[PDB]
């Protein structure tokens, strides 16, 4: 695969901050370091997963509301 | 009972708990480090969750990861096993606070018996026999000091460790800052008592185990019951332990470790958790200790009352470790060929298989061989055959060492002390 | 004890006997065909002797080869196991004639129980309940025959099946009548006799799950059997042992219907499913065979024999689980189940080839539990853990059986399994 | 020679480099992730160094860790392999200034060919045929746009930073934008080269890598079917002088699209490639040993006249993936057996009991078959694939068998879109 | 193309032939002993036929069983391989006479070269250099005997006709008396005072020439192989080309071997084994069959000798012309045997773990795999490792690494011995004689 | 039960001659030495005999079909 | 039994500077955040700190010796 | 697994080189033998089995010493 941003924690994956809000990213969209790609809810903390390398989003491997584990591939860039 | 639980552990104990759960129709969640993707119990579990990288501190000691895992899987309870977080009061607390059942004792009880001082306090209070001591520091009065040595009975031991065997040179021994005194137990045996308490006022003891065979205070061989222990003595110490359980309001399975010399028991520690060597107790009583842990966590009271606990036969356990049998250096690596022993009275407890790599992390114990027999001699003979049948290639193991021990005439006699194994190997 | 014995068998039973020998300090001699050089017990044995080529008729049924092996190795006794020559009166005879101990009963006892007519006779005399019959043919009188059908009890069988008087007349057209047990259970009683006047019974086993009259699953004790009924049939079996001067381990197989037992046969040897009896009584039957052959009297008293818990056994066969076609070949990966109450009896291992000869049974899984339900759940789990790749096995079938609700309730008859698979 | 090197890579290519080194008596240092302790090349290396956790970004892309390993082991050079840091100009830079030899081209050269625009500039400058394009963005003037399309020649394609087949459909088809020539059904043909960085440079025939999924090579072969010795000499000579021009050093590959007898530069891989073995089979040149020889400062031992193409070679990439859904397929290999025989070359680190971790590219091996001619190479490949056993995980072996049985592949000359057209993608 | 053939052999060579057949689209019939059900080539074959029990005499040497298998499977030809029945004239006879093609030479040719006397006769007549000799016993004329010794070139050896009475002579002055004393000794010992003379080859090297003949007048030679490294006259290591052999000398011996093929009307693949000393060849034997070490020749010439056997048996003429045969690079072959590397005691048993070496120029020829049991019958050779390189030194280095990679557990092998030999400095020099390996391992 | 296996490679036949009756049929009693079938190899019609007495349970091979060494031919009960 | 492992590749050192005292010795108590040692990588003097409080049971590496990622440095309890 | 034509034992028993304790051995290394010739004896259960050569040639080796037990298919003699 390409460059993989993986999950650093166990929790639930979300594409948007809210059901009726915009998705942080979509396929074909360009992103730079620090940009929010998605969310993983862990505990009372709503953790925002950001890009660690700049490029274009290749794929989004997880659907909203689904759980994720440590080191789980979430997003691909370039 | 419990719909689904997280097995907060790894290796053989994780496999043991998984089997227990499978039989009870309990859904399993195997939390694992990134280096334990290949664990048998992980491969058998209904759900799996990676909780961190190889190091235990970032995986099996990662409380937030374990709890979150329970949350996303919707588990109702968490089994800690032995080692890791099983005796971690804070962990139990956070498990309960998140709305999950902690399969183990109360946090307050863990701290109580987790601290040397507080543990001793409880035991004396409950009537459990501890190591006789000066009860306070000593002065310059040699009449006093000698009277104290007399009470305790020689030999004695000096601590701030120096031995006195007679009155004549006690005086000089004090020379070698403030000092206390204890009885010196020179040739004791490690004898421990298994207990179960539902945390509802009931508590039973399931005979004892002898774990004298040790290297640097680490158990190598265990057996049950302990040779030379009479049923009246068994009843004495056992009843003491049960009463202690009721007093401290213990819950789950636990073990009271004692040193044993010339008909006396001396409390050292209480393991507030299941122990590695629990299987030898299961063989001779027919009680499934893991299932009992689960029933108690589910809120069920003890189904067994003391009268119904019967000791039948004898059981031995050799711990199989991945290590050089002469220098005892950990021996991680790939198992190139594996075959487990079988036959009547033979019980193999291990997660290893052909092709499985023993990672360069975690304790070195990779299996446990437990043999049962109508008597001690039959148990030992079965252990000989089974060890000879056991094949583990690719990594060094202590199997050959276990063979020597089974062939050891003093072990065959029984009653060897806690220094024997190291005495024989010249360490 | 026995200084040294020849294990005149192969596979799992050979490995089982070998273990028994090692525990008692008995030297072992593994005789094997040229195709069984890789057998685990052969590799573990103290001495090995090839006795012929692959085919059974030239190896494990080769009497001169086996006795000759015993002679050159200097063994004192020969353990036949089950199958092959275990119930071959001639074999036992030649073994005793060559000056070796036959680990089993006396040859005359084998012949006695090897022939239906004489065996049944002995059972009559000993008080063992047999199949009610006309006890000799009848001629003209139909009043007699009808009265006989009533006493003997419908349905009956001639020499075929008759369910009523109206259907007797046409069916009779030397002849005889027997009771027809339509939906019976296979219940058998384990026994040990030292051949010195002592004999004990070790509860029973239910072996109703069968395909083509071949046992697939066994369990002990038998569901529905009270200790008083158990004592009824058991004591009679022990008396039978004393009467015929039985020696060694043996089994009395019965058909069991409406609380009644009906003798079928006495297996004058150890059986495949002996382990389930060992689990619930704690008696090592093989070790007892060896002690009795050594001339020792029974150490155990009937009073000391107690039934505790429950045990089930699934036979693991190398065969297609749907067509039961033999399945020889190399085992590419193997892993045995483990855990409390789990007992695996097999010689197979990763890399071992199952040759295209001999019976298809390659292992046995036996699970014990405080009760029947726990035993069955344990069996499910262990089967799920069992890995045998490279060849077809009946593991999946065994899984189905453990999941079968009628089996879980217990008491299925000897026709159920074939009724379930639609054959 | 080189006393000791670090193999800054993993898997099959790492094992390949290791063998090269053992044969030359060069001491090896295998740097590995924590998940790669069981790698064969790691087990065979003279020294090992764990450089980080499983993820590539924290291990094999960890520049400080790799250089540090070189320093503590006392290595003199570092072989990057393919992928990872092999074409990372920054990495090469720090390697050199830290006092180690970078087995590859100069950082300056990597940057040059690492940028699409600058790479093109160099190629034209050297006389290498490139893809015709607008050379700058497009305006609203349709007279100009049509003139540009005319020069380039239809059909053309519009890209950002739609296909046009005629003038009538240009306007609507046209946010920064540019235009290029549209090569509809071309073949991926690439040229192998070696340069000592001392003025000498040779080309080692070509390779066809048309069988692709998502622009990923599945099958490669050498030489390329339909390519005459004169056409090979044309493109090859141009590539060699280009090496001389940009002062290239080490091994490299000039990838071209090939349509109607014409070549069009797409990219230059400034490193060894995965499919290099097929070139080795037909030329007899050990490309890895040549990399090491050049890095040691030696001039090219092979001079162009001595390079001869003999026979034919095919390579099927073996990947741990579902052969129908191409889902990565990590897991333990329960049973493994490698094919053998005349002309059969197996390049893989896998073995029985080895686990393929859930990280890294899914390629776990490479099967390469040589033959007196193309047909013999293909038949050899069929047999070898059928002999190849890999259980425990799904692989694309069955797919490779299908491809060898494919009649259009047996004819040769299938384009870069054929495989996906066949699999219905 | 041959429609279907029986592979009358086992192990590695059986797997080799099977591969050839698959590449040519020839249907395969693997006949096997009852102990070889698990052979790789058997598992890969299109049809299998058990032909007898384990012992060779009852299986792979069982002529009726093999031919019978050929009939029931409907094969057209039978490949004998090496060893077993490959050079059994009677076998070839029954094969052809039963209506099957014998993939090999004519039975008459096998008999011809199967007998020492007639073989020598044919070679001399054909111009193949043989061991120079008196050509008959010696007379009392010492001028004649000395003329013969001079022609042959010293040293020479005198041997007795009866049956001892043997003696090496290294100079003219001591020939006459050497004959006298050897004639006396021959009369007091063998009861016969008759003696003859031969050239004495003290330090020969085993150098053999590969040939192919279509039996239609065409015949080519495929360079040579040095197989000097031996134990008990059994080859341990082979290589091609032979060190020290110039292309002109190679052409010298090669052309003579080819013409010999044409003369005896040879068909199939064959080998002319020679003793080689001071640039001279001396015929020892012709193996009228494929040899174990054929792969090293394949490496340096690119010719698939097995496929050529099959093409020739199908009646096709040689596609390859002598001019097109070129020697490129160098190849070495270590025989892998299941035996104790120090006592050479057979080591049958189960292989618990196996891994084959790989890489550029590495060729592994073996049927063994993890879990496969090597039975306690048959020759102990279980595999062959062959490494190719641009030159001899590269070939040897490749061989070192590859042997180091080779894993075979469960049974003892001679792998370590092969490693020692590759590390042997005299071997690295090249040109070691046929006595060196045993001369090295202590007599 | 008892399996009479083939001692040779050849073609299996139930009868001594094309238009003659089969040596044996299922259910028939046989003694040691009795001919059960034939295995033709190279025109020789080898007679396979019973090595154990009893009754035929099954005949596992059809006439005209090839057989290998040790192949099960007939079963006796 | 707690093992402090190296978070990087480099050379291990007991002291902040060549001739200063070691950060820790066996038997000494340490708290989270306290520097236990240094791992030199590319001239950078990386300070490795304790991730758990307790007493130093053992020091597994000598000064001047190389260390790899996740390599055991200190044993704590 | 040793090369050369191997006469193997067809039965289990005790190997003997001679017909009787005081007699000469049937064969010696280097001796010529014909098909049917007795090479040795394998005594099994009072049967004095004479193992004969199944191929003509010269005795290369004798793999078993007298008084030693032998199993089925055990190599006994090697010929030419």
């Amino acid at each position: 695969s390409g460059h993989i941003v993986r999950s650093p924690m166990v929790g639930t994956f979300y594409r948007t901050p809210s059901p009726d809000a915009k998705a942080f990213i979509e396929v074909g969209q360009k992103v730079n370091v620090g940009d929010t790609l998605c969310i993983v809810e862990a505990m009372k903390m709503m953790n925002q997963i950001e890009a660690d390398k700049s490029g274009t989003v290749k794929a989004i491997l997880v659907e909203s509301g689904q759980p994720v584990e440590f080191d789980e591939p979430l997003v691909v860039i370039e | 009972m419990l719909d689904k639980i997280v097995i907060a552990n790894r290796g053989e104990i994780a496999l043991r708990i998984l089997r227990a759960c499978k039989e009870l129709g309990i859904k399993t969640v195997a939390v694992h480090s990134s280096a334990d993707r290949d664990l048998k119990h992980v491969l058998l579990a209904d759900e799996t969750v990676c909780i961190g990288p190889a190091p235990s501190v970032k995986s099996y000691l990662n409380i937030p990861a374990i709890i979150s895992a329970a949350e996303i899987t919707g588990a109702v309870a968490i089994h800690p096993g032995y080692g890791f977080l099983s005796e971690n009061a804070n962990f139990a607390e956070q498990v309960e606070r998140s709305g999950f059942i902690f399969i183990g004792p109360k946090a307050e009880t863990i701290r109580l018996m987790g601290d040397k001082v507080s543990a001793i306090a409880a035991m004396k209070k409950a009537g459990v026999p501890c190591v006789p001591g000066s009860d306070g520091p000593l002065g310059d009065d040699m009449d006093k000091n000698r009277a104290i040595a007399k009470r305790i009975g020689y030999p004695v031991i000096i601590k701030a460790m120096r031995v006195v065997r007679g009155d004549a040179e006690l005086a000089q021994s004090i020379s070698m800052d403030m000092v206390y005194m204890e009885k010196y137990l020179e040739n004791p045996r490690h004898v421990e008592i298994q207990v179960l308490a539902d945390g509802q006022g009931n508590a039973i003891y399931l005979a004892e185990r002898d774990c004298s065979m040790q290297r640097r205070h680490q158990k190598v061989v265990e057996e049950a019951p302990a040779p030379g222990i009479t049923p009246e003595l068994r009843r004495y110490i056992g009843e003491r332990c049960a009463k202690a359980c009721v007093d401290i309001g213990y819950r789950g399975a636990g073990t009271f470790e004692f040193l044993f010399e010339n008909g006396e028991f001396y409390f050292i520690e209480m393991n507030t958790r299941i122990q590695v060597e629990h299987p030898v107790t299961e063989m001779i009583t027919g009680v499934d200790l893991i299932k009992e842990q689960l029933r108690i966590a589910a809120g069920q009271p003890l189904s067994i009352k003391q009268e119904e606990v019967h000791v039948r036969g004898h059981a031995v356990e050799c711990r199989i470790n991945a290590e050089d049998p002469n220098t005892f250096l950990p021996s991680p690596g790939k198992i190139t060929r594996f075959h487990a022993p079988g036959g009547f009275g033979v019980r193999w407890e291990s997660h290893i298989y052909a092709g499985y790599t023993v990672p360069p992390y975690y304790d070195s114990m990779i299996g446990k061989l437990i043999c049962y027999g109508e008597n001690r001699d039959v148990a030992i003979a079965r252990m000989k055959n089974a060890l000879q049948e056991l094949i583990i290639d690719g990594i060094k193991t202590n199997v050959d060492l276990q063979i020597r021990i089974m062939n050891d005439e003093n072990f065959q006699h029984g009653g060897t002390n806690i220094h024997y194994l190291e005495k024989k190997l010249g360490l």
